[PDB]
RNA sequence: AUGUGUGCU
């Protein structure tokens, strides 16, 4: 995995979105669509405000 | 042969080798196609011990049909990374969110910085 | 504090600001010398802290101290999934392997 | 009204610096940004990888040795090895000994233009007949470099060590006042620097200054 | 947020109408060459490595930014089923 | 201190005496009764859960130990105390959104 | 709101403007004090521009909670720099400055309900 | 590597400057000192104190002139002048007008090397028989100084006016995250500046960088 | 491939 591949990987998404699913899915707002940002680390980073939606801490 | 560069023993991988997700741990074939044992998508690490229970086994069970078993102890040392679960004795669970470098961390008037920052809203 | 007062250093301007705000807060007692104000704060487990990424002291003293924290048995590498397309099964076409 | 600069370098590990006077809050405007660069950047020297006589992996033991391999290596991080010239990029120190004796870090075989500022450092206690024959490779880098990144294979069974490059150990600044009887509200900066010895606090300070300056130049040509 | 979605939702009778419109638009915009766009000279979507979004990164972004202007018209029945499919493949590569 | 001993975590002394050989694999003890009983010091034994159990020596060669005193530490002990984590200087405060 | 210090009136006292003010400069009554109707922080510090009030804050003369006098869209407002900063935040958040001051409320603190 | 500096200016008051990519941490390291410098170092001018004819106190009301004295005093702070030569350190503007005319900042009789960078600033509306004969002081301070800290008593019963020297109206900065193929934790400095028109944002930034450099040259002669 | 058990959510 060199720089070329990563830059390409940014060019393969742009406006594309992914679906993020909670552990117990309860109501409609239990699965949201976010635009992926290539972040380091190994854990999924999730926005603060959409937590109380699908009840995530 | 590059994938066999770690395969030391006649069938068994060397001890102290570095195995990575997809690296060859054991070599064996069946009816000739390769049906060997490779390292899962997770992670290998560094081999510490290789136990092999053969046929001429001085008093063992061994599963029926099986002639010999090859067990590999692959160890690895893991540091605290963003996402790990930390807690205390008083009962505050909490996963690691960010590892700020020493410079941008709240520090005393003394040259000494802080190690961990815990939200008061959890109290 | 004795270390600093002795070594040739005194009450930092930032410390003084934080104390001034702490008076209005209600922690320190109005009247004492900055050293004694800092004493009163230190007694309450609280101590002047600097933002670190700015130098600006956090306006309002915060309780600091060493506590016992344990890394629990969970990790993240133990639980990481990301496959797009791979093996399936001969008996059931639902993807796993 | 021209800023005066005072130096109080006690030895080679500790260093203190004074700047007085500064106009209005310009102490914090200089104190912090340097502390950032002193802790962040600055070229350091640490141990990158090590090869032991019969040890294969990091998770082993050695006859005659109280400390297991991981613990021994863990001590090598607390070692300081000061070079002399920039040319020295990869000094492979050597060490071998036996007999009941605490192997201090003062036992490493000396090299041309290289000095170990940290002699007393405990490596491993040797037992009756205990003997260690090891090659400790030392590289020059900057900042924190996890061993799980470089993995420098000096020998073949050499085990990589977390590279902690940062001669500056601690930094703190204080903002006092006085001087110039006209305007009262003035600043007096006092920057205290503690370094591991491989780089004297003055050298570190100057390097940091150069860094910041170079970064200031960047605002030149707009687009 | 997205490219002026409030204008888009109001633009149609049902919210799903917009989705189908955008989708199909993207589809034909990708299947019959990315040239059959309706705003390619200067007022067009672009990207960050080069300005090369001018060709073919995303399909939907285009559809949404297009509908924003009175260049396209949706509706139930407008053109015969087969004929549309034919001529839309004829006029373009 | 009671937890580590009762849980058979670490290894203690059985009878008074001096220290013979502190290896990373053994600790030989000088019982007054003309006996030196062999002690293993096991480094990397896989726990049932996945963690690693290591017994590391805590006395130096040429020291007199007592009956019921520690000679090595368990996987979670520090000089005889239940070592189940770290002591870190914590500042309790909100920090950005992190 | 701190200790009354000395004297609590200005509901109408014509003298109290130029007088009580100096009181705070003496030692009598602190800045954000319920000195009735106004407070020395309102008389002493009147900031012309809404922006300038916030510039003063960065010079440690008035905190974002001290009640002062500002001037948003051309009128005297009895409020704290922090509150006008909240107003500004909402304003520049949605680009529409007019309804931004209309939608919010600048008379009470901001809670869950607000 | 080398960070590029991109400008998005909007006239003479507002500018947005983006320097990227930055080494980790250097975002705030560079952005924060400048912010302090900008809000307190840039040499501008302001109205320090004003004398009016039939006005005694700061909280008065002059009949014939609709706007209360304090309101006028605010508008006095709202203007920005500029001195052509460095010689001018303290200058006094003169003003005189009567009747249903109104006074703008251009009515102030131009004194020598004094430019008014903002003429149509409304000073005061006057009624019938509304007499207004005032005078205003202008010093070359640096930043913000509350009226009750100086209060230059030019005349006998003049009024202290809060001196809003600092040309920048406000300066805000943020450090976003940017990637470089390998790493994504690279700091990205975005610095926005709001001025009064005395000087364009870019010029002010130039000022900031210079001021910082000159300070970095102070750590050169140890004692 | 199903049951038992525990862990976390
Ligand atoms: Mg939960």
């Amino acid at each position: 995995i060199k720089d070329e591949v990563w830059d390409a990987l940014e060019e393969v998404i742009h406006g594309k979105v992914v679906l993020l699913n909670r552990a117990p899915t309860l109501h409609r707002l239990g699965i949201q669509a976010f635009q992926p940002v290539l972040v380091e680390g190994q854990s999924i980073q999730l926005h603060p405000l959409v937590c109380e939606a699908f009840n995530a801490d | 042969e590059a994938a066999l560069r770690d395969l030391d023993e006649e069938g068994v991988v060397r001890i102290g080798a570095e195995v990575k997700p997809g690296d060859i741990l054991v070599g064996r074939t069946s009816f000739v196609k390769d049906t060997s044992l490779r390292v899962p998508p997770g992670e290998g690490g560094i081999v510490v011990r290789t136990v092999r229970l053969r046929r001429g086994d001085p008093g063992v069970e061994l599963k029926p049909g099986v002639r010999e078993v090859v067990r590999v102890y692959v160890a690895q040392k893991r540091k605290l990374q963003v996402g790990d679960k930390l807690a205390n004795r008083h009962g505050n669970k909490g996963v690691v969110a960010k590892i700020l470098p020493v410079e941008d961390m709240p520090h005393l008037p003394d040259g000494t910085p802080v190690d961990v920052i815990l939200n008061p809203l959890g109290v | 504090f004795g270390k600093r007062k002795g070594e040739g250093f005194g009450v930092d301007k930032r410390e003084v600001e934080v104390l001034r705000r702490a008076e209005k807060l209600g922690l320190v007692t109005p009247g004492k010398t900055p050293e004694e104000q800092l004493k009163e704060l230190f007694l309450q487990g609280k101590v002047v802290l600097y933002d670190g990424r700015t130098g600006e002291p956090i306006e309002g003293p915060i309780v600091v101290g060493q506590m016992f924290i344990m890394k629990l048995y969970h990790m993240v590498e133990d639980k990481m999934h990301a496959r797009s397309t791979g093996p399936y099964s001969l008996i059931t076409q639902q993807p796993l392997g | 009204k021209a800023p005066v600069f005072t130096v109080r370098t006690q030895g080679r590990e500790y260093g203190e610096f004074v700047l007085e006077p500064l106009e209005r809050g310009f102490g914090v405007t200089l104190g912090n940004p340097l502390r950032r660069i002193l802790l962040s950047s600055i070229p350091g020297t640490a141990v990158t990888s090590v090869y032991i006589e019969d040890v294969l992996h990091e998770f082993s033991t050695i006859p005659g040795v109280k400390e297991d391999v991981v613990e021994i290596i863990l001590n090598l991080k607390e070692l300081v090895v000061r070079f002399l010239n920039p040319s020295l990029q990869t000094v492979t120190l050597l060490l071998k000994a036996e007999g009941p004796k605490e192997v201090k870090a003062r036992d490493f075989l000396p090299v041309a233009d290289v000095e170990i500022m940290n002699p007393d450092l405990h490596i491993a206690t040797l037992e009756e007949g205990g003997r260690l024959n090891m090659e400790v490779r030392v590289d020059r880098g900057v900042g924190y470099v996890p061993a799980e990144k470089h993995g420098i294979k000096d020998r073949i069974n050499a085990i990589p060590v977390d590279a902690v490059f940062s001669p500056v150990r601690r930094v703190a600044f204080q903002v006092e006042d006085t001087r110039l009887g006209q305007r009262t509200d003035l600043d007096k900066l006092t920057l205290r620097i503690w370094t591991d010895g491989s780089v004297t606090p003055l050298e570190a300070l100057n390097q940091a200054v150069e860094i910041l300056r170079e970064h200031l130049t960047y605002f030149s040509n707009p687009q | 947020a997205e490219p002026g979605i409030d204008k888009l939702f109001g633009m149609v009778d049902s919210k799903y109408r917009l989705t189908v419109v955008v989708a199909k638009r993207a589809q034909q915009l990708l299947r019959h060459g990315f040239k059959n766009t309706v705003l390619e000279p200067e007022e067009r979507p672009k990207m960050q490595t080069l300005e090369g979004l001018f060709d073919d990164p995303n399909a939907v972004t285009w559809a949404m930014k297009e509908l924003l202007t009175g260049r396209l018209v949706f509706g139930e029945n407008l053109v015969p089923e087969d004929r549309l499919q034919k001529e839309m493949e004829r006029l373009y590569p | 201190e009671r937890v580590v001993r009762d849980s058979l975590a670490a290894l203690y002394a059985e009878e008074d005496g001096e220290v013979a050989k502190v290896d990373g694999n053994r600790i030989v003890v000088r019982y007054e009764d003309g006996r030196l009983v062999e002690y293993p010091l096991r480094r990397f034994y896989r726990s049932n859960q996945g963690t690693a159990l290591d017994q590391r020596p805590r006395v130096v060669v040429g020291q007199r130990v007592r009956k019921g005193d520690l000679l090595a530490d368990g996987p979670a002990s520090e000089n005889g105390f239940l070592a189940l984590g770290q002591n870190v200087l914590v500042a309790i405060m909100p920090f950005d959104g992190y | 709101k701190e200790k009354k210090g000395a004297g609590l009136e200005f509901a109408t006292p014509e003298e109290a403007l130029a007088a009580h003010e100096r009181g705070e400069v003496a030692l009598n009554a602190p800045i954000k004090v319920a000195g009735r109707e106004t407070s020395v922080g309102r008389l002493k510090y009147v900031f012309a521009n809404p922006d300038e009030a916030l510039l003063a804050v960065a010079h440690g003369i008035v905190d974002l909670q001290d009640v002062v006098t500002v001037r948003y869209m051309g009128k005297r407002l009895e409020t704290s720099p922090g509150r006008i900063l909240f107003a500004r935040i909402v304003a520049e958040a949605v680009e529409d400055e007019k309804v931004a001051w209309e939608l919010i409320q600048l008379d009470v603190p901001q809670e869950k309900n607000s």
